[PDB]
Formats: structure tokens, C-alpha cells, sequence
């Protein structure tokens, strides 16, 4: 089958600038003056949405800032100006040969001003304590860039064993990230220690944001 | 209002069969082809097949032996059947309408997540997350809903039956001990909590469970 | 008139045809002059037969010249079919000579025989020259093949008359002439059969024989194109040597990608060797 | 073998062709028998020429039978072109007889003349029967026209020999025979020119003459169809009598209504008399 | 050109029933198995909206209750079940021959329960009095059926000269009508009379609804 | 979001020329034909012409001598020009996108009403209509806005800048003395009037006149 390679895997573009995504085909997808290549956009938690068909035609209902070009084996999708909602994964698909195949996908993340994470600490609930566990939650909301560090302190002692990290995709409105760190422990472990703290280290400031609670 | 909706099991035992029904509205299957495409993190988007208005079917070569697509025009439904389901078949399956006269797909269904494993369906466990004591009252207060120990994916997490949709951030699930952990965080004005009633609704279609847990101050 | 000559000498086939035609016409003219001078009858008959034979070389040369003419409104495919026609005429020429040769022999059998030899050797020499010039003959394939067969028939006739004359001089066989005439007529017909087969197949709008075996595979690949329901009204024929024309109608799905189907069908039949292809695409109701 | 006969007698053209062929073959057989019995040479030569002439009637009858055969994979258009071929062969037959008639006359001029008359009157009677049977002749048009022309050539030859014999009996003109032979040869060629023109036009894939004048108006109406940008690669040719094949390619707007354009183009060329039409539709980029 | 006749000009159908509209062509609009006839719906104050193309194909985005059938010269558009918003004018158009032509149009009005008109009287405004005129307005809202009678009384005297009647189209939600009757008079005419009344006569009740005012 | 918008004069003098510009969004004029169609009460819908992506134009036979359609692909505009405008040309003119591969029109513009007369543009006169005195207070109270003496058509009448859109009934205009009369009626809760500020906004594009008349109790 025809193999489609999308380069780069991820491209960083600020607001109002131009983004360019390339799709390369192992064999020509052209027939008699028509390139049978299509561009789709997939947002987080949403099905793929058709942007371009036959490599240069704008699908009815999509913004004019999307453009397509190329022929034979080289194809380019261009976004100008780049908006906040354009943060998604863009795929190229060929229909020239059976079977239909899709590109690997290029993820577009938005460049903006750095934002300090908002840190919220939640102790394990009473119902979870009755169940026999204890999950302490650290929510780090609305921060840019993506890279961030989370550490758990049990009365000043570091924990790295039962920490699970969950990362959301970039927001479509304000272009930030959310980072949920859960620490799961047994009931006796929760009861034998008193002060639980979570610190977040981000590039915005050298002083980590620490949220603490007792019992 | 062209819409495609997929209905099928969320969990399929290994070496068993997967059956999905795609119901379409806003167009007729007498002049539109319907494609079936699956998306998985390991392999990305993979075209599975197409069914044409007269009933002609065109399959992927890698699935020709274990795939069958049929349809009924009267009830406007397309039936997708796969045999010998292994673990690599865990993916989100979409039925898409063919873009007329083109090799693209213009309208996609929401998709159904199908996982292949020997584990059994586990109802979710819902826990509240209120800020510790009254410290740091501020003007913006964050609340959380924790969904632990459910299987398989996914669960729909909403706040106030979807009315409170601003500042709601739901995090991807994490697999540990063959079970799933999920968290949801919502930012709400401090003057409205605990003054106004706020709840987290967790819906698990696989185990058929809807939990409207009301968060309360500690 | 004048402009035709520079076109004839431009091409190798046309130049060779013109030179051979001039040689044959000069030989026939000299034979006529000697026959009227030496009050002979066989000489005059042979000269008339030589003019008739040179008419076939005229047909071949004219076909070679006309085949290169550009297409116009009346002749939308051009004049390439002339090549085929030339061959078909040449073969018919041969069939209408061999039979008469046959006839003559039978008459000479049912009649007391009562020069015409040194002339035959010179005609044999001219035929050898023609064989040397047009050896590769057996759009110009059918012209060259027909001209080669015509020269071969002349050479066979010369060999037959020479053999009869030697056999009835040295050993006195009065039966040698009829058998030799019949044998050369049969050989002429046998030699001309394949050219006539090829020309008639082209002129009956038959499927090109070199393309017939690959056509079912082409149809199968077309039917395997997405959105194709059926093929109908397929026609493939030979315009001239190695130039194939195809027409077909596709029934496709009502939403089928006709641009892609058209390009794929053209690719499939281009790999099969079809030069000119017409694909009508009809969208089905359901 | 046996099944062919019931097919021949089914059709009027085939039945008449078969009866005329049987009459000619019986006449030639009787001439051969009388020539071998009465040790004549002109009788044998005339019988051989009559067999050769009856070969053309064989060709016409075979074409009439084969033309009705159903199309198959090799012959996708059927065998209708046989009709055209028959005519083309008949004309060639005539051209290859008239010339020889010419030749014979010239020889009889350059030679002391030294029955062959009552036989000629019987041949004249048979030719009159053929004229009566095939009067309407001049797919079966080209077969009937060619057969009619062949019988006319035979009738002209009989009239020529009869006139020469009377003129050199009653009034003793020794020059009458060459002039009459040349005149009948010229008349044969003139008579055969139009049939050869029509057959050659069909066999060169020429635009049908009855359709050529209406084609520009058809093109103009096609160009006036909404969404049509241009026409190209138009080809119209004659398959057989009154059966026209057309192929064309349209460039249309990228969003053009191809179903409607296709139906309109077919209507336009159906009103012009095109039986079989192939319309390829290409969507332009812009 | 091809003449399209739509019958009936108006058809009355109740809720949840079936409505049938016919289009008749002077010449055949068919070509090679395709009928080149299209059905449009035009609501009040809105551009025509495409419902059916090629006489039997449902345009993407319109409700499944619309159906098309017919061939050659006879075509039928069927609505089942008939909803409140279906009250509009339906047109047939042919694309088989240049020029494109449209049908005369069939107006669909909805049958429901009869409603008594709501009558409101508005005396001429002070600004209009300063301008030199006087327009008294009678609004008759939310009534079924359409037929209704409006009469103006000037101290019990009938007026029929300066009365202008304006009728709205049937509502798309509740399937009623609104009837605005304006009486235009000079300032002196308005000032020489005191009691102005407007009565509405409707088939709902035999007693006309009369709205009165003084000065 | 495929949209077509027509901009042109609302009034054209007789025997003059009419120029309309249709601006399109959501699709490109490089692969879509655009039809021009006019609708008048006397003659109904009449197809005027079509312009194709390469620039080919196909006109109605009755307008071939006085109609010209052009376009510019860069700014995505279609220009409609008519000469010798008589009174029978008074109609609403729409630019419509051609339905792809069909002879139908799938997306229509809002249309521009063009009237042909020798009368001049007249700004509207806006008057309020409050119930007489306090009689019949009830729970539902009807208010009115009167637009008299404007020319030509149309005028946009809204209530509270479009926020109050329930119970708003606008009546067709009436032609008397070459001028137009129009009425608008709105039903509002009695507790909100005159407690809440309510206004009628009349926008006459031809005379560029916007009147936010605030209705007051008598």
C-alpha cells in the first residue's frame, strides 16, 4: 500500500502566524491532473474532520485560513493565520490506491505567553477512606509550557512510587494545559502520616508552588 | 443535521466477534457509500472498508478474511462484523459517510471504543474532592470528581448535568492493575459554593452506571 | 506533383518503393518496345502483366505516402488505414494472379504447346534485387509485407518458368509446365494467407489479437475499482499496426469518484497497450 | 454444412445470391465439359473465367450469411463489416477483369485473329436474369451493389463480344473488337468508381458522408450545454450501412451536472443519426 | 421553455397528516434514467431552501419526512408527518432544458384548532399628532382560521374609507395569523371625534370582540 | 458556514442600470458555479443566469441583451449588471451556489429587494403605540411600533436589539400615495412594563435611518 509520512511530527506556531504541514507519499497519488490526497483535522476527543479534498479544494464549511497545495508525492497543508482552535492533529489520506491509507499525523500545539500553574490539593474523601484506600489529588491547571514537575512530600519525605500523572491536551480557547497527579495509598499509610504536600516546578518561576494540608 | 451514530460493545473477549451498528440520519444509504475506519494509538487511523449503495463492499486486504459489512436501507443501518478479535484490534471505530464523488470522508460518527481483553466489566467508584478545610477561600474555588476502579473505557463525566461547562477539565484515564483511574476538575466562583448545589455525574455505559455525586464542604 | 517527390524520397520505405516501381515500369516499357519491334505476342502479354503487377507497387507506395498525412475533419483518424488497405489489396492481387497462373497451366496442359526465357531470367534478377531491398518487410508493416509477398510471387513464377524450360530442354518432359504452374500458384496462396488474415481482422473491426488475451484481466481490474458496478459495451479494434482504439461504458455508484475511476481505467488500459481510449461513466440510480 | 443451407434460404438476398451462384457454376461446368468433349481452348478459358467470376458471387453470398452472425469476444461489433468487404472485393474483382479485357483487346489488335458466340448469347441471357433479379441492388447495400455491378460487367462483356462478332461478320471490320473491348473496360471502371469510393471511405474510418455536414451543428449544440468547456478527440465512423459510431471527450466545469450533460449529448447525436456513442467526461481543475 | 404547473395552488393539511404537492411539466424533463426536477421550500421572509434534487434524492440536512417521486412529466412531493414549521411555499424547478424554470408555487397552510383573536387598540401617538396625522391601530393576533372581519366605529358611525389591512403569514410555531388594521385620519378629524372602536368578527364566536377608547 | 450576501441599491431609476455584488464565504469560486435568480410576485421565481468557475456565463434568453455577470476569484465576489431597468424588474434578487454536479441550487443568499420607480428615497417616520390609559392591564400587554412614510422597501424592525424576539409580529407593508406603511406588535409581560425598558428599532437601509424609539406609558 501507499505509505504516507507526515513531517514534522509536532510543529509549534504562535497565534496569527503561519503553520505548514507536509505529507510525503511513497508512490504518486495523482491521476490525470487530479491529486487524490485529502487533509483531515482531529481535535481532542472528537472524530476526524475533513478539511481538504483532492489536495487543494476547501471543504464547504471550514475556515478560509486553511489551504492545500502540492502534487505527485509532495503535499502541504497551510494554516494562515493560526488561531487558538487550530490546535489539533492533522492527518493526510490517499484515495489513489486501494486500500485507503492515512498519514502518521502531525500534532499542532499553540505558542503563547507562559502562565503559572494554578495548584489545588484535595485530600482523600471519607467514602474512599471507608472503602480502604486514600487518593490525594494535585490539580495543576492553566499553565504554559507543557513541561512541569510534580513532587509529593509526606511530612517532608519525598514519594515517587504510587504517583500517577495524567496530562490533558492543549485547550482550544486559552491554549493551556492541565496536569492531574494522584497519589494512591492504603488507609493505614494515610493514617500514619499527617502533613501531605505537593509542589509544582515550572519554568515561569524558580520558586515551586507548594500546596499543603494536614491530617 | 447529517449524523452517524455507532452502537456496539465496549468490551470484546479475545478471539470473539465484534458487532457494531451505525445508524444514519440526514441522508439515505441508497445514494451514499459508508466507510468503516478504526483509530488506535499503536497504528493510527486504518481504513477498514466501504459499503456502496447497491451493496458492493470493498475491504482492506489485511481484514478480508475476518470482516463483513452489510446494511439495511429501510431502517438506514450499517452492520460491521469482525471475527477473531485479538488485542491489537483495540481501537475507536467510526462509520463515516463518503464525500460524494470523492475518495474522502466528510461526515464521521462519534466512534465506539472497543477493547479486547479477558478482564470483566467493573462499575466505577466515584469520590468527591473538596478543598481542605476553609484555607485559601479566594474568589475561584476548584472542585474534583474522582472515578477509580472502572473497566473498560470510557466514562462520561459532566458537572451540573452539563450546565456548568466552563472551567471543566477532564483528564485522561490511567491504566493500573487492569483498572482505570480518571479525574475531573472544575473551577467555580467562591460565592456560589457551597451556596449553590453542584454535582458530578459519572456515566459508565459498559456497566450501565450513572452517579450524580453531590460534593459537600468538609 | 513536384512537392510529392521530395516527400517520397524523404522516407526509406517510400524511396525503396519508388525505386522498385521505376525499375518495374522501365522493364515493362522495354518489353513492350521489344515486342512491338520483334512482332511478338508473349512479350506483349508479359509486358501487360508486368504493368498490372507494378500497379500493386504503386498502391504500396501511395499508401506509404498518404499514411503520413495529417488528420482532418473527413478523416479524423488520419490516413493510416491506407497501410492496411495496401496489404489487403496486395494479397488480393496475389490471389488474382496465382489462380490465373493455375488457369494458364491447365490450358497449356489441354493444348499443344506450339524466346520468352532470357527475359524471364532478367525478371528473376529484378525480383532478387527486390528481395534484397525488402528483406526486412516480411505505419509500414502491411505495406512492406504485401510488397515482399508480391516480389516473392514474381520470383516463384520466374523460377517455375525457368525450371519448366530447363526440364523440357534437357530431358523433354512435356508435363513439367502444368505441375510447376499449379505448385507455384498453391505456394503463392499459402504465402498470402497470413497477411490476408491480419488485414481482414483489422478491417472487420476485430479485437486486436495481441490485446485479446490481456483484455479479461483488464476487465477484472476495472471491476475491482471502488464504486464500479459493471462494465458494458466494450469494443477494442486496430486502427493500424500497434495502434489500438478502445471504447467502454462503466456503471458506477451514484456517489462514485468518477475522476479517480476514469484515471484508473485509463492507466489499466494504457498498460495493456491501448493507445486511444474512451470511457463513458454512467451513475446508477441505486 | 447442412445447417448453413436453411440459413441461406431464409433470407431473400442470400437466396437470390445462392440461386445465381448455382446458375453460374452450372454454366461454367457445362462449358468445361463441352470444351473437353469438343477439344476447344476458348471454351476452357471462358469456363475458367466464369469460375473466377462466380468466386465474387461466392464472396457476396458468404458476406450476406456471415453479416447476421452474433457478436462475440473477438468480433465485438459482430460481422457486419463483411458486407463492406464484399463490395470492396467485388469492385476490385471488376478492376482486375476490365484491365485484362483491355489487355486482351490490345493483344487481339497486335495479332492476326485466327464458335464462342452461341455460348456468349447464353451468358448474356443469364446476365439478363441476374439484372432482373438484382435490379434493386444498384447490412446488404454493398453486397447487392457489388453483385449488380459484377453482373453489369458481365453483360457489357457479352454485348461487346456480340457486337464485335456481328460487325465483323456482316460488314467485316477487323478493328471493331479492340475498340469495343477498350470501351467496355472503361465503362466497367467508371461504373465501379462510386462503390469503391464508398467502401474505401468506410474502411479508412472516414467520417460518414451523410453525417459530416450535420456534425459542426452538433458540436455547436454540445458546446452550448451548461458547464461544458470544450470538445476534443471527436471521431465518427461507419461500421456498416447507416450504422455510425461516435466517440468524443468533453471537458466540463469541476461542479458540472455530468448526468444531464451526458444525456443531452446522447440526445444531440441520436437526432443526428449516430447509433452508438461514447462520451468521456473529464472534470477540469478550474 | 418548459412550463411547470403546480396543483393545487393551496392545500390544507392538519398536523401529523400527509401533504401531497404535484408538479406537471409541459415536456419531459428526464434524461437516460434521471429526472432533472428539484423541489424547494420557501418560508415567509426567507430565501428558497432546497429539499429534493433530481426528483427523488433527499438533500443532506432536511428532515426525512420529505419525500419525492415521479418521472417524465408527473412529479410529487410528499410530507409525512406534516409539522408546524412545514407551512411554507413549495416550488418545483426543472434543469433539463435551458433556461432553468420554476413552478408557480403551492402554499401550505396548517389546519389546527380555531383560536379567538386577541384584539389590542392603540390610539394615535402624540408625535404623530404633532406631525399632523392620526393613525389608530387594531392588532388581531393569534387567530385561526384566516378569514376575519374588522370594522371601525367613530362614536358608533362606521368607517370604510381610510382603513388599511395588513395580513401576516401563518406562524411556524403555533400556526396562527396576525391582522393589523390601521385607520389614517387628519388631526382635525381625530380631534372632532371622541370614541374610537374596532370590532373583530371571527368564526370562533358570533359575538364580535370590540376594543374601544376615548379621546 | 457557507454564506452568500448580496449588496446593491434598493431603488433604481427607470431605464437605468442595476449593479449587485454577491460576496461568498465557505467555498471558492474556482470550483463552484453561481446562479442569479429573481423572485417577484407577478412572475414568481425566474432564473436569470449562471457563471462558471472558469468564467463561462449562461444567461436566460429573455435577458441575453441586457444582462452581464462577471466575477473575481481573489476577493470571492460575483458582479451582476442589468441594463434598461423597467418597472417589471422590481424583485428580490438572489445569488445562489450551484449544487455540485446537479442542476439545483443548494445555498441561497438573503436576497436584495430592488424596485424601479421615479420616486425618491424617503426616511421612515417612527411612532409608538402604547395601550390606551391603564384599562385592561391583564398579564399580557401588547405594544406597537409604527413605521409610516418610508420609501423604498424594506425596513428591519426589532425589539430590544433582537433580545425580545418572542411574541414579535411584524406585518407586511402597504403602499399608499407611493409611500409605505408598516406595523409591528409585541406581547410582553405586564410586570415588566413599564418596569423594564423596551424599545423598537427601525433600520431603513435605503435612507440609512436607525430609530431606537423608546415606548413610554401614556
Amino acid at each position: 500500500d501507499i505509505v504516507l509520512t507526515q513531517s514534522p511530527a509536532s510543529l509549534a506556531v504562535s497565534l496569527r502566524r503561519r503553520a505548514t504541514i507536509s505529507c510525503r507519499a511513497s508512490e504518486s497519488v495523482d491521476g490525470y491532473g487530479h491529486s487524490f490526497m485529502h487533509w483531515y483535522q482531529q481535535k481532542s476527543g472528537q472524530p476526524p474532520k475533513l478539511l481538504i479534498y483532492r489536495a487543494s479544494n476547501l471543504e464547504s464549511g471550514v475556515p478560509a485560513r486553511f489551504s492545500g497545495s502540492g502534487s505527485r508525492t509532495d503535499f502541504t497543508l497551510t494554516i494562515d493565520p493560526v488561531e487558538a482552535d487550530d490546535a489539533a492533529t492533522y492527518y493526510c489520506q490517499q484515495s489513489n490506491e486501494d486500500p485507503y491509507t492515512f498519514g502518521s499525523g502531525t500534532k499542532l500545539e499553540i505558542k503563547r505567553a507562559d502562565a503559572a500553574p494554578t495548584v489545588s490539593i484535595f485530600p482523600p474523601s471519607s467514602e474512599q477512606l471507608t472503602s480502604g484506600g486514600a487518593s490525594v489529588v494535585c490539580f495543576l491547571n492553566n499553565f504554559y509550557p507543557k513541561d512541569i514537575n510534580v513532587k509529593w512530600k509526606i511530612d517532608g519525605s519525598e514519594r515517587q512510587n504510587g504517583v500517577l500523572n495524567s496530562w490533558t491536551d492543549q485547550d482550544s480557547k486559552d491554549s493551556t494545559y492541565s496536569m492531574s497527579s494522584t497519589l494512591t495509598l492504603t488507609k493505614d499509610e494515610y493514617e500514619r502520616h499527617n502533613s501531605y504536600t505537593c509542589e509544582a516546578t515550572h519554568k515561569t518561576s524558580t520558586s515551586p508552588i507548594v500546596k499543603s494540608f494536614n491530617r | 443535521e447529517v449524523q452517524l451514530q455507532e452502537s456496539g460493545p465496549g468490551l470484546v473477549a479475545p478471539s470473539q466477534s465484534l458487532s457494531i451498528t451505525c445508524t444514519v440520519s440526514g441522508f439515505s444509504l441508497t445514494n451514499y457509500a459508508v466507510h468503516w475506519v478504526r483509530q488506535s494509538p499503536g497504528k493510527g487511523l486504518e481504513w477498514l472498508g466501504v459499503i456502496w449503495s447497491n451493496g458492493r463492499t470493498d475491504y482492506n486486504a489485511a481484514f478480508i478474511s475476518r470482516l463483513s459489512i452489510s446494511k439495511d436501507n429501510s431502517k438506514s443501518q450499517v452492520f460491521f462484523k469482525m471475527n477473531s478479535l485479538q488485542a491489537d484490534d483495540t481501537a475507536i471505530y467510526y462509520c463515516a459517510r463518503k464525500l460524494a464523488y470523492e475518495g474522502a470522508m466528510d461526515y464521521w460518527g462519534q466512534g465506539t471504543s472497543v477493547t479486547v481483553s479477558s478482564a470483566k466489566t467493573t462499575p466505577p467508584s466515584v469520590y468527591p474532592l473538596a478543598p481542605g478545610s476553609a484555607a485559601q477561600t479566594n474568589s475561584m474555588v476548584t472542585l474534583g470528581c474522582l472515578v477509580k476502579g472502572y473497566f473498560p473505557e470510557p466514562v462520561t463525566v459532566t458537572w451540573n448535568s452539563g450546565s456548568l461547562s466552563s472551567g471543566v477539565h477532564t483528564f485522561p484515564a490511567v491504566l493500573q492493575s487492569d483498572l482505570y483511574t480518571l479525574s475531573s476538575s472544575v473551577t467555580v466562583p467562591s460565592s456560589t459554593w457551597p451556596s449553590e448545589t453542584v454535582t458530578c455525574n459519572v456515566a459508565h455505559p459498559a456497566s450501565s452506571t450513572k452517579v450524580d455525586k453531590k460534593i459537600v464542604p468538609r | 506533383i513536384s512537392g510529392w517527390f521530395r516527400s517520397i524520397l524523404s522516407d526509406k520505405t517510400s524511396r525503396n518503393l519508388f525505386f522498385f516501381l521505376c525499375l518495374n515500369l522501365s522493364f515493362a516499357f522495354v518489353e513492350l518496345l521489344y515486342g512491338i519491334w520483334s512482332n511478338c505476342l508473349g512479350l506483349i502479354s508479359d509486358s501487360f502483366h508486368m504493368f498490372f503487377d507494378s500497379t500493386a507497387i504503386l498502391a504500396g507506395l501511395a499508401a506509404s505516402v498518404i499514411s503520413k498525412w495529417r488528420d482532418n475533419d473527413a478523416f479524423s483518424y488520419g490516413y493510416v488505414r491506407a497501410e492496411v488497405l495496401a496489404g489487403f489489396v496486395n494479397g488480393l492481387f496475389l490471389i488474382f494472379t496465382a489462380f490465373f497462373i493455375f488457369s494458364e497451366g491447365v490450358e497449356r496442359a489441354l493444348a499443344p504447346p506450339d524466346r520468352l526465357l532470357l527475359v524471364s531470367i532478367l525478371g528473376f534478377v529484378v525480383n532478387l534485387i527486390g528481395i534484397f531491398v525488402f528483406k526486412h518487410g516480411g505505419p509500414s508493416r502491411q505495406i512492406l509485407q504485401g510488397v515482399f509477398l508480391h516480389i516473392l510471387a514474381d520470383t516463384l513464377g520466374s523460377i517455375g518458368v525457368i525450371a519448366s524450360a530447363i526440364m523440357m530442354q534437357n530431358f523433354g518432359l512435356m508435363i513439367a509446365d502444368p505441375i510447376c504452374s499449379i505448385l507455384i500458384a498453391i505456394l503463392i496462396v499459402v504465402s498470402v494467407i497470413p497477411l490476408l488474415r491480419e488485414s481482414v481482422g483489422i478491417l472487420m473491426q476485430r479485437t486486436p489479437p495481441l490485446l485479446e488475451n490481456s483484455l479479461p484481466q483488464c476487465y477484472q481490474r476495472v471491476q475491482q475499482l471502488q464504486g464500479v458496478y459493471s462494465l458494458q459495451e466494450q469494443h477494442f479494434w486496430t486502427l493500424c499496426s500497434d495502434v489500438y482504439v478502445g471504447t467502454l461504458k462503466l456503471i458506477v455508484a451514484p456517489d462514485a469518484d468518477a475522476r479517480w475511476i476514469l484515471s484508473q481505467t485509463h492507466n489499466i488500459f494504457t498498460q495493456a497497450g491501448v493507445r486511444q481510449l474512451y470511457v463513458q461513466i454512467d451513475f446508477a440510480a441505486m
